[PDB]
């Protein structure tokens, strides 16, 4: 059983001429040794980073003079700021657990390839926001399962509790909110032959300005 | 089904930016984003348990967020001028940064100084493109880039250059203790 | 892979004459598709609803002029109010996750059938309260296991964390408190041939008035 | 083993409610509980992601809690009069409500108005039973039901009727936007 | 199915002459009946108790007149006080769940035997602190796994959430902090032939006084 | 590799404790720790669901923490006098306490009184060893043990003796109710 104390005893001996101390790091519970939890967490920071900029572009698009939807723009700006903040938080968690961030790490979770386009009408934009938030949420479920269930030799409840507290609880609220927005728009489009659509989009945008 | 409203058109004579200037601004936006990503990697490096320089980590994570704000300010300027009604998706691309490790605080500060120096030169080139277009001298944007962006660049370069000089003087004989103390000073902690 | 965005692209086409958008809802992690977690959560709201009214009747019984135990009545009124509040909270969680509440949903957990009677002497009433709280607690353990362990294709840590935070932590405190009350009454009944029983019940009720 | 105290008896002449009145009160208690359960189902319906009317959901969850309070007030009245020393377990039965879905806010408001109208009629029948018993006119309970319960009923009916009229006028041409705005007004939000 | 209510009905019968009430306790979810979670929790209180006194001796050693490292002493005193407080908290949790504390209970987790010595130079002391905190953290991972994964008939998310909230989250921070301290000392020892070591230890101790 | 600094030596004439006194102090430190562990076991016993005396549990957990503080004060005294530059690891040994169950509050209070009585006698023996060493009368330590430690001991014994007398009088006919009320009084609760 290698320990940091034993590494010190060995290397601090007059016989030694170095001080490697490989066990004197923050790694415990074999974090990073078994399973894919460590690399998946790095890829999760990368997903938040990419989405933060996708949301930023949507916020910009809704703030052009033709669309001019301050409420939709505010909704996306908030999603962007939150994803940017989470990117940094995950990077710090990766290093807190004794690993190092690799910005080119890929996830093993088989996820289809669909480019994010910022130029969308209101319903399309909310639908894409809903899909991307569900993807972030299901990725957290995947990492959580990898940490506490998929590998016989890996059990990391620290990562599980971190995901539960910092990601999982709030994902349900965001997804429910976005799903509700798509239902509202769907009704504006279909009821009474969609006759109130333009006034409804204006009223809905004003509502977002007050509630986002 | 009709899910969107038939677009309307309003007067457009007020939309005056020219192509060369607009393209230089779009390129600058990508450059600011690239800088934010490179600073994130520096923050990540100094956050490692085996490096453990929280002062440097915070300095660079703060710099990453500031570069993201610079990108947002340039985007807001284009929107104010009536641009970005299309071609928004192609404005940015997130890619892994080129460098992910530094030997110590001095190497990172010198790399940051060089990155800032490159950004300053690039902004001066946007200014040239926007001012010297034979068909339209964009007085207002040139003024904005000069008074806001260059102001931040020159102050930032001097700050990084001073930090690099101060810390580098400690490297020939006090690499560990010198960097340790300097790092805590970045956090406002006088040991 | 069906997504809300793809549903919008299809239905918002000039070819379409409807806007179903089946994937534009708050369902993710296949909530409700595999396993019994979704139906068990609905049955859990139903159990709290039924118990809230059982506790309310016990609170009423202890407030009749013959029993007149304000402390016991307050204990049951608090249990009733908490169970009523949890009923609404669970219903809201069921809908937050994209499902709909069904008030006739039954649990699969094999639980014996024992009618709740409100007319009881003090020890009997506390014993029944203890048993019903243990049943609520074990039902939470069951749903938690169904969400994260029993079904190979179902892993829902959002439901697990919700149960951990809103139910599981507090159940241990309530059960320990009620178990302690039964121990106190047991001693009043058995020590010194139970001679101090009537005075002890009075003193104990006064104690409940100050501590519930 | 003797786990309980041998009961004692005190004077009972003060306990005066008569059977017909007491039975009508017991039936009213079950009716209030039934109403609380039906309102819970309305709250659940408007909470669904595909319905998404949080204003209506809150309105009905609040109504459910209020009906539960009405049941508790009637139970407290019986206890004050010296009743419920037995026959407490049979006072209530929780069962799934009859309806679980509504086409829109108007249908739910009209259903609520009809439920309240039924409760008002039932309370008036409890009053009749309690006042007209040839052996005992229960002046105090009749007064309590009239001044407290009926007061709440009539104000509540007028409130629901007005809400239904206002929203229903918007249904022939503004079903979606009309209900959306009305729903936010229930939350105190002026869009 | 034995219940506390049924025990009361039986024992409170004129036929009975006792009041055992074996089911009227705080035990639920078969806590203590299957698996090793109950005994492991008791052994965990014992580990914290032993470590609290080991840390106390290190705090004393660094406060002797020759070492005189107030920062190192403060670091160990804090670790000691926290471990003492956790010892009492775990004992209370053991009893809250209806069990009783046994101070001679051993853990099944195969852990090597290494005496804790308080007389150490700075790097050695931090290395040992790091190793002992990793051991406390991995023991929590072990109990957590025993409660929710290792035994088919045992699922106790109350113990899992208790460990997640009260131990697991904070262990990561402490271990990362201690690992960072060993990295700093390693550099003071190796850079520039270790020439600044004595001044660096003084400066580092002053830093600990301000940040512990 | 050289991981530590070559030790330095300063004047040592100020370090004056003699062996017999120092050894008695070391033994007292282990005794205080042993008392803290025995009190922890009492706290654990009264915390059990089937015992349920939270007042007694808190009383004994508080006593356990106080004994730990006594051990720390003795250790700090030795450090102040220049001792414990070595032989620190052997100062203490944590072992399971001898007793883990008590019939009731009276037995626990009487056991605590006896433990305190033993500690008082042991401190008086440390005082004798420190004062009567023919080569060095340690005036200051004797004074410290007498004015601080014995002061706490005598007040503590009187407190426990009074509690035991008061509760024991209730045991012949009011074992359950008497202990229940006494227990809540320990929590500052007058039923
Ligand atoms: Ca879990
Ligand atoms: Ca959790
Ligand atoms: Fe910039
Ligand atoms: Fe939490
Ligand atoms: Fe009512
Ligand atoms: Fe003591």
């Amino acid at each position: 059983a290698d320990t940091c104390y034993n590494d010190v005893a060995l290397d601090c001996g007059i016989t030694s001429n170095s001080l490697a101390l490989p066990r004197c790091n923050a790694v415990y519970g074999e974090y990073g040794s078994h399973g894919n939890v460590a690399t998946e967490l790095q890829a999760y920071a990368k997903l938040h980073l990419e989405r933060s900029y996708d949301y930023l572009l949507s916020a910009a698009y809704f703030n052009n003079y033709q669309t001019n939807r301050a409420g939709f723009s505010k909704l996306f700006k908030k999603l962007s700021d939150e994803a940017w903040s989470k990117t940094i938080d995950i990077i710090k968690h990766v290093t807190k657990r004794g690993d190092k961030m690799n910005f080119d790490q890929h996830s093993t979770m088989k996820t289809e390839r669909k480019n994010y386009t910022a130029e969308n009408h209101e319903l399309e934009a909310l639908a894409k926001a809903l899909d991307t938030q569900k993807e972030l949420a299901e990725r957290a479920f995947y990492i959580h399962r990898e940490a506490t269930r998929n590998s016989q030799h890996l059990h990391d409840p620290e990562i599980a509790q971190y995901l539960e507290e910092e990601f999982i609880e709030d994902h349900a609220e965001k997804i429910r909110t976005l799903a509700g927005h798509t239902s509202d728009l769907k009704k504006f489009i279909t009821a009474n032959n969609g006759h109130d659509l333009s006034l409804a989009l204006y009223v809905f945008d004003e509502y977002l300005q007050k509630t986002v | 089904t009709q899910c969107n409203v038939n677009p309307v058109q309003i007067p457009k004579d007020w939309i005056t930016m020219h192509r060369s200037c607009r393209n230089s601004m779009r390129q600058q936006i990508q450059m600011e984003v690239g800088a934010s990503l490179q600073y994130l990697a520096m923050g990540a490096h100094f956050s490692k348990d085996v490096v453990n320089r929280p002062g440097f980590a915070q300095l660079f994570f703060d710099a990453a967020s500031e570069e993201r704000e610079h990108a947002m300010k340039l985007i807001e300027y284009l929107l104010m001028r009536g641009e970005l009604t299309n071609d928004v998706s192609s404005l940015l691309q997130v890619r892994p940064p080129t460098r992910s490790s530094w030997k110590g605080g001095v190497e990172a500060l010198e790399h940051a100084l060089s990155m800032e120096s490159d950004v300053t030169k690039s902004i001066r080139n946007v200014i040239k493109a926007c001012e010297d277009d034979s068909e339209f001298n964009d007085y207002h944007l040139v003024d904005y880039l000069t008074g806001d962006f260059l102001e931040e660049q020159y102050k930032g370069q001097r700050d990084l250059a001073g930090k690099a000089s101060t810390l580098k003087k400690l490297m020939d004989r006090h690499e560990a203790l010198g960097e340790f103390i300097f790092d805590k000073k970045l956090l406002g902690i006088d040991v």
